[PDB]
């Protein structure tokens, strides 16, 4: 007749791919986020010798 | 209630209306702090060129704007009896908005400190960062559009 | 598995392999042996990667010296390049390598305190590596005392400091060199401890190995030499000691509590990998020689700073074995062209 | 435990047998079954979407195996230019499971069709849907892994080509090992697909 | 249409299908993977026996095959004509268990012990002999999954 | 006649203004806050202590109240005064 | 908290008036405000020889501000005054006038009209359920916002 | 009840009030205590910055009250008869309120630091720090906008 | 029973108050004991300033009386046939108060650990530290005042 | 509702008209953040790099053309009385493109900043970083041709 | 002093054990239940944070002292501070158990 | 058909078999490896030892057996229409071995990877060593014997 | 079946099994492990206590095979018609046992280690390496002490 539609939800084909769309966009969150930046390349430090 | 018009279709109408303005404003200030940082790194070496840098700042900013304006476009068509249509495309509608500004605005943040703090060595780097600053922002001009006929056929194909 | 390693340093990779597949082996260092004038070395150089950048640059003053000058002058140049494209973390890993430096050049600095031997000089003959230009010492009070707090605040050393607040007043031989033996000691420790939480795996097994050779050989200098031409009590010896040899914990305390040459001959035979007081002809020598079939072994993956860490010994090596031969070159006492180790 | 991820993953774990349990303990157990789950979805559910699945998850390998491959390809191009045109096979390796790929999607269309306003939920098209949603995630996840090893040994190739030129070509046997995985992925997939006849 | 025969039986018959093939598959990768470093290390110091060491990834390629013969053993083996019995699901799905994760962790051993027994046999040519020895023992891991994944397969055809 | 900083001060100076006018209208709310805070807490320790005592027995109920009674002074004195007045 | 600049207005009788007003309404027990004004007597009487005396480590700022803290309390005193307050007590100094039936039973919400309240304070009808409290927190909540 | 006006509507009420002003006070503290380490750092060597770095710990005050200025306009629109559909207009509200200060106060304590770190060095710079400041305050009242605009206009219409 | 109290209502504003009390509780123990391990290590170079270095640890006690007022507040309203509105109210309040005191208490140790080590070489930057720390108990009281303010409407009836 | 149209088809199809410029934005942002650095540190020292080798950061939109096109021209052939059939497929396609967009612009801006890094002390090879990089800028061309092909298929059955 | 003072928490944590134990039945009203769940927990973890907060103070303090001989008196009024942070859940769950014993239905 | 006999109880005949070898397998992988890797080390040094310290391989061997031995012993007796109290000794059984082989590896492996270096300077170690091993896997058959014994238990009684 | 019997009952005495033996398997090869590693690294310098430092792996034997003989004093009680208690009895003794061998068995492997180590500076250190390691053992002793008493007390009324 019909599942149970209290503890969970009856129509619950709907949100099921969203778990997967939610994981997708929270790992491309952590990858993002852990992008270099290079600060040593701008920076130096002068010596007679190496500068 | 109708099966077109349930009562819990003003929840994704509300959410959708109130998520665009979430994650733009967390990319700008990302952005926003993310960059000033470089101007203050530069500002006590060159305490000459302090008002000819603040363009990637501003450019963070108009993301906020984007995303408010669409907000407030979606707000202003709020009401009880909603066909379950209407509530269902304005979550997408608000979501899109929220991300694209925030990806928009890490670009931003990270490119135009980075920029901001290499020029200091060569004057012409600076019309040199413009152009890429400014398609950084470009990119997140790109979402508004969609957002647009996306609210527009919201109603355009109203049935029930 | 070191997929993720390619995404910030892949260049640093190919560059670092690159200048290894630069390096000059044993066939080119015999046909530099050969060569009796400086200016016929120097040519001969010309025709090898390592070379077209020391000759036809003077004026045929070519010195041992000058030789030694110009030769490390390149792999600093290219140390410095890649530092011009690191990375964050590379950049963070950077600074631990010029720690070992930068010790020196203040132990330098700290020393020239009543004989004011300038900056720009101590420069011209110290290691630049360590050289950070917030280093005002001859400007202000050189006191160590009072240079002291200044030191501690112009780069972050602090935390090398093994209560060296104390006994750090006397601007004499014996401060002098226990600064630099507890210097050498928090430095190496603290890197072995870093490495051994944050660094990718590949180079976790390779980095604690390296740096527990080199931290045995640093240990037995100063046990060894410490009945040569002075005397300190078995404390000192254990404090000078570094807390973990990473290769024994427990001959280290049969070193320290040991005063006499046979009291140490089996704290250090008994690992059966180095021979115990023997095989010495030049030590520093041997030490290379021992120590560059393990830097060999490190320029085989792909995958970890183990190549960048391996390959700046390598050239340092290359520097080595052109001072060896120059040396004997120049001065004209061919007793050196044997003594040169080349495994690349 | 020593990170919030972990815990959570304790906590679902720990979570779900709890509600298990509870279910189980009022007298029920059987309340949920994966059999009325199954049925209850559209076949076409997941038929609609693997056919995308595989083809992303495939191109995303391929995209892994450039961004290998370049960083080091140029990085020991500046050393000497003799590698470029005698390297670039190693990337066309790569592309060439963007193409299989491809192939998945542009068969699997024809098989899709409106079917009568009932009858889908007949086993005559709902194993179409399952046999043509796994086939494609089987397809993808080869094409990833296979691209993985192409990649990582295309990367490996490149630095050592400079130690011989004598290397590479005897080095070249291992990345055609790799794509091997990729042809036997596409082999199982489109024996997995012929199956099935279409969705009725 | 049976009651031991429901609706959804393709089901636990295609796990098996896919994942008898997607673990060996990714066993080979990351066996190839690794073999790759473990012979490009020493070229450039014996630019010789890289052909005699090419016995690592011929193993590994072993992997690649068990997986495709277990996987289309039950391929075609079911028809949409006919419902199988649910336990003939539960059968698929306990073949591509056992033969995904036998064939990983012989993938996994051979990889990195192969890598090291390459990495430095560069040094004497006596040690070929064990390096081959202990990887015949380790491929005997994927022959023992392929094994029992046929006799529980002939069991229930 | 005109000079950048001048404006720029009188700017901020204008802000913090009309925003300084409305945080101390809002502050003044912690006086009332801490007063009904020691209303109930006096008005707690009344009626856990009192009650208390109110244990009605001569023989053993009298030690029992002057000890009630001693820690009542020394609570009263002690962390309902000290603590409250800093 | 800082020096003012020359012919600049001191905050002198603001000190000396409203902190301790604002002390005094922070709280107004009785009991409390007399106990602690009984130490500040107490020294302000022996000062005779404390002013010479040495000054213990936790008296010398307390010795300083000697006089601070009988204005303190006799303000406390006063504020808590108009609270009718003692230990969360009452006498009903005066009367207000309230209206109940001959006979009720608890539990049962009672209303008492108004025929004026207490002309000093708050009569001692608001000791009487959370209806008392929460006319109170509303009653204080303005003033307070008043005066400053 | 009706089921325009269930029974668990004004959970949604209630708890928004509560998250209006916790995912504001968070950034204001995360935000004070950032700039407190730098002042407390900074003050000690140049004896002069006290009254001159003092924007951004009101700055912080001001997103307090941002918090409470809309936490306290919801209140009186609650209750057990109202819709669903004020439940939810009231949370969007106060999320929206709530994550944009959060971003205000994550961005404000950073760039004050980076300003009060130079400003030792550049005593010509006590302005220009306030330059970001505020034009990081461009988004510190769109979601405060926001909410009055949704509080106030969808507090009617219970059909 | 009725849709208006169901059976489990009390449970919600029996667990608020609790909640409430342990939040700031919480807060307050971490914020005192950060700041006075600097306090304590601190002063035995100049042990003569132990007193005026108090302060902090004595503010920070505040939080944990306001809980404990705003937790009694709750519990004298307690019952089991009280309305639903009466059992999420509660809890709303609670954990607004608790978190705006865990915030609070953040803030507190963390510019007070800085605070002190500021104060370690001249007296002068007392009303400095306290200038940059007296900006939290705002925060911390903007719950209580909220929580109170929210509370009130709980006592009109369940009808 | 029935199989010719449950209530809920509309839901997924704005989903997935959102998810491909979703995809294609972060897409796109990861490429030219990253090239933007790759460039700054490069050119400040070989300051005429703007007009020849700034292609990539160009190109970083170009793929992201995708999100737009795709994602308006299947929310060209949208509707609410839309079969459960037509009602799904536009999320495939949807998701499809948008992934492809992220995956190609990944290794994308990788290869764009190696090449730049590459070409400064090496002013010789990049004609080879070029079309090489082109390489990988095709792959969305598939996603391309399948949202097209699916967009077509949906355009067959429009209910 | 600081072992002495952290113990008292223990019988913080007693003296309510006990008190709910003398109300404890099979009868009594989910209300009650619901009561003396709360006031557990509230003041167990409430006990918790003061035993955290001691701990890391108490060593900075002890060691203080080896060179301060007159610290002693500055840290222990420190220290009163995370017991009088204790006391609060204990009053609290005393009064919540009082109230849970009158207002009953069955 | 019977509440003794559920559709699903062939599930777990099928399944227990199956994971049996699962866990064997990866103790048996992991300790070969660390193994093999010890081996290597001490082998190129004091070379010629080749048939002396690789008993532990095949020991570690001896589990894999155990492990393909109880799975083919289950895959004899197991049943489509059976009983379910079976069905759940079958995977009891199954998991038990399969853990203890998994256990058994972690010990076999690591205890050997300091076993193999000391022989080649102290031949007085290689007896003491085996012992380790040895005493460490009878746990492996201390496993074997409660997983037999079950197994027998379940060859009776089915409905 | 009924009430007092479900189907499922032999569900708990399996898994209940399983648990008895294989936790006390993880413990004693963790402890065979950590003891095995440090006794095999000291005795390549001098071997002296071969045949004395052996208790290591003894005291781990002796725990394993209590888990065993609990478990098999289990075994023997099993049966299809068992109520539902029979399971839970059976599940808490196995839950007992096995967890208690695996403290027993990391005691062990984290003691000896460092026994071995300071065994050979003082060759009269086994007078307390024995009497400290008792403890594991009595540990293991009140394990499995308790476990049997849940068959005591298995049968008297069952179904």
């Amino acid at each position: 007749d019909i599942l149970s539609s209290i503890w969970t939800e009856g129509l619950l084909m709907c949100l099921i791919v969203s778990a997967l769309l939610l994981f997708i966009l929270i790992v491309a969150l952590s990858w993002i986020s852990n992008l270099d930046i290079t600060y040593g390349a701008l920076e130096k430090s002068t010596n007679p010798i190496k500068k | 209630m109708t099966e077109l018009c349930p009562v819990y279709a003003p929840f994704f109408g509300a959410i959708g209306c109130a998520s665009a303005i979430i994650f733009t404003s967390l990319g700008a200030a990302y952005g926003t702090a993310k960059s000033g940082v470089g101007i203050c790194a530069t500002c006590v070496l060159r305490p000459d060129l302090l008002f000819k840098n603040i363009v990637p700042v501003i450019m963070a900013g108009i993301i906020a704007i984007y995303g408010l304006v669409v907000s407030v476009l979606v707000c202003y068509s709020l009401g009880q009896k909603q066909a379950l249509y209407t509530g269902f495309i304005q979550l997408g509608a608000g979501l899109s908005v929220g991300l694209s500004g925030l990806a928009a605005g890490f670009a931003i943040g990270i490119v135009g400190d980075a920029g901001v703090r290499g020029s200091s060595q060569q004057p012409r780097l600076f019309v040199g960062m413009i152009l890429i600053l400014i398609f950084a922002e470009v990119l997140g001009l790109y979402g508004l559009i969609v957002a647009l006929l996306l609210n527009s056929r919201a109603t355009q194909d109203v049935v029930c | 598995e070191g997929v993720y390693f390619n995404i910030d340093n892949g260049f640093i990779e190919g560059v670092v392999r690159g200048y290894r597949n630069g390096l000059l082996s044993n066939n080119q260092y015999i046909n530099l042996t050969q060569c009796d004038t400086l200016e016929d070395l120097k040519l001969q150089l010309s025709s090898t990667d390592y070379g077209n950048f020391l000759s036809s640059v003077s004026s045929e003053s070519l010195t041992t010296s000058l030789i030694q000058e110009y030769a490390s002058s390149k792999l600093y140049h290219e140390f410095n390049y890649i530092r011009d494209q690191s990375s964050g973390s590379t950049r963070k890993f950077m600074d631990y390598i010029t720690y070992g430096y930068m010790i020196d050049n203040v132990a330098l600095m700290i020393t020239g305190t009543i004989h004011d031997r300038d900056k720009g000089e101590i420069l011209q003959r110290c290691h630049p590596l360590g050289w950070f230009d917030t280093l005002p010492t001859l400007s202000v009070a050189t006191d160590l005392e009072s240079l002291y707090e200044t030191v501690l605040v112009d780069t972050p050393l602090a935390p090398y400091f093994k209560n060296c607040f104390d006994t750090a007043e006397e601007l004499d031989d014996m401060n002098i060199e226990i600064i630099r033996n507890k210097l050498y000691k928090a430095y190496l420790e603290d890197f072995y401890n870093f490495v051994t939480e944050e660094i990718p795996e590949p180079a976790k097994e390779c980095m604690q190995t390296l740096l527990g050779f080199e931290a045995d050989r640093r240990s037995i200098n100063i046990a060894l030499n410490s009945l040569q031409s002075s005397d300190i009590d078995p404390d000192l010896k254990s404090d000078l000691l570094p807390n973990i040899g990473k290769l024994y914990p427990l001959a280290t305390f049969h070193l320290a509590q040991a005063q006499d040459f046979e009291g140490v001959r089996a704290a250090l035979a008994n690992v059966y990998e180095y021979r115990g007081f023997l095989e010495t002809g030049n030590l520093e020598d041997h030490f290379y020689q021992l120590e560059m079939e393990l830097c060999r072994d490190a320029f085989t993956q792909q995958f970890a700073i183990s190549t960048v860490w391996a390959w700046m010994k390598s050239k340092e090596q290359e520097v080595r074995n052109i001072t060896w031969i120059a040396e004997c070159i120049a001065q004209n006492q061919r007793e050196r062209i044997n003594n040169y180790i080349s495994v690349y | 435990k020593f990170s919030f991820s972990h815990f959570l993953y304790y906590l679902v774990l720990i979570v779900v047998i709890v509600y298990g349990l509870y279910k189980l303990f009022t007298g029920h157990g059987s309340d949920i079954n994966f059999g009325k789950f199954l049925l209850r979805t559209s076949p076409y559910m997941w038929a609609n979407l693997g056919i995308a699945l595989c083809v992303g998850l495939s191109v995303v390998g391929a995209a892994w195996g450039i961004f290998i491959t370049g960083s080091s390809m140029i990085g020991a191009g500046v050393r000497a230019p003799r590698i470029t045109t005698k390297n670039l096979i190693s990337i066309i390796f790569c592309e060439v499971v963007a193409i299989y790929g491809l192939i998945i999607a542009i068969v699997f269309s024809s098989k899709l069709t409106v079917a009568t306003a009932e009858n889908m939920y007949s086993k005559s098209n709902l194993y179409t849907g399952y046999s043509l949603f796994w086939a494609g995630i089987t397809v993808g996840a080869s094409n990833l892994i296979c691209g993985i090893a192409v990649g990582i040994t295309g990367a490996t190739a490149a630095i050592s080509d400079a130690a011989d030129s004598a290397l590479f070509v005897k080095i070249l046997v291992i990345e055609i090992f790799g794509s091997i995985l990729g042809l036997l992925g596409l082999i199982v997939g489109l024996l997995m697909a012929g199956k099935a006849s279409e969705f009725q | 249409s049976n009651i031991y025969a429901p609706l959804y039986a393709p089901f636990f018959g295609f796990a098996g299908c896919a994942a008898a093939m997607v673990l060996s598959c990714l066993g080979a990768a990351i066996g190839t993977a690794k073999s790759g470093i473990g012979i490009a290390g020493i070229g450039t110091f014996k630019p010789e026996l890289i052909m005699k060491s090419l016995i690592p990834v011929v193993m590994s390629g072993i992997l690649a095959i068990y997986g495709l013969v277990v996987a289309v053993l039950i391929a075609g083996n079911l028809s949409p004509t006919e419902d199988y019995t649910l336990f003939n699901g539960f059968m698929h799905l306990s073949c591509g268990l056992c033969v995904g994760f036998a064939c990983l962790s012989s993938g996994y051993a051979i990889g990195m012990v192969g890598d090291v027994g390459v990495r430095k046999y560069m040094h004497q040519p006596r040690l070929f002999v064990g390096i081959v020895l202990i990887l015949i023992f380790s491929e005997v891991l994927g022959l023992y999954g392929m094994i029992v994944a046929l006799i529980l397969n002939t069991r229930g055809s | 006649e005109d000079f950048g900083d001048i404006m720029i001060h009188q700017v901020i100076h204008t802000i913090e203004f009309c925003l300084n006018c409305v945080s101390h209208t809002a502050s003044y709310l912690r006086l009332w806050a801490l007063s009904l805070a020691h209303a109930q807490l006096s008005s707690v320790l009344w009626t856990m202590t009192i009650q208390i005592a109110f244990g009605f027995r001569g023989f053993v109920g009298v030690f029992m109240t002057v000890a009630l009674f001693a820690m009542w002074f020394a609570l009263t004195c002690a962390v309902l005064v000290l603590m409250e007045g800093t | 908290y800082g020096i003012a600049q020359y012919r600049e207005i001191n905050a002198g009788l603001p000190t000396i008036v409203t902190f301790p007003f604002m002390f005094a309404i922070m709280f107004g027990d009785m009991g409390h405000g007399f106990l602690m004004t009984l130490a500040a007597l107490s020294l302000v009487l022996n000062e005779k020889k404390i002013n010479k005396m040495k000054r213990g480590e936790i008296f010398d700022m307390a010795f300083t501000g000697r006089y601070i803290i009988l204005l303190m309390g006799v303000f406390s005193m006063y504020t808590g005054f108009l609270y009718n307050d003692i230990f969360s007590k009452t006498m009903t100094i005066f009367k207000s006038g309230w209206k109940w039936p001959d006979h009720w039973k608890k539990g049962e919400s009672i209303t008492a009209t108004s025929v004026g309240t207490y002309p000093i304070g708050l009569d001692w009808a608001w000791h009487g359920t959370e209806n008392a409290l929460l006319f109170s927190n509303s009653y204080k909540m303005k003033l307070s916002i008043l005066m400053g």
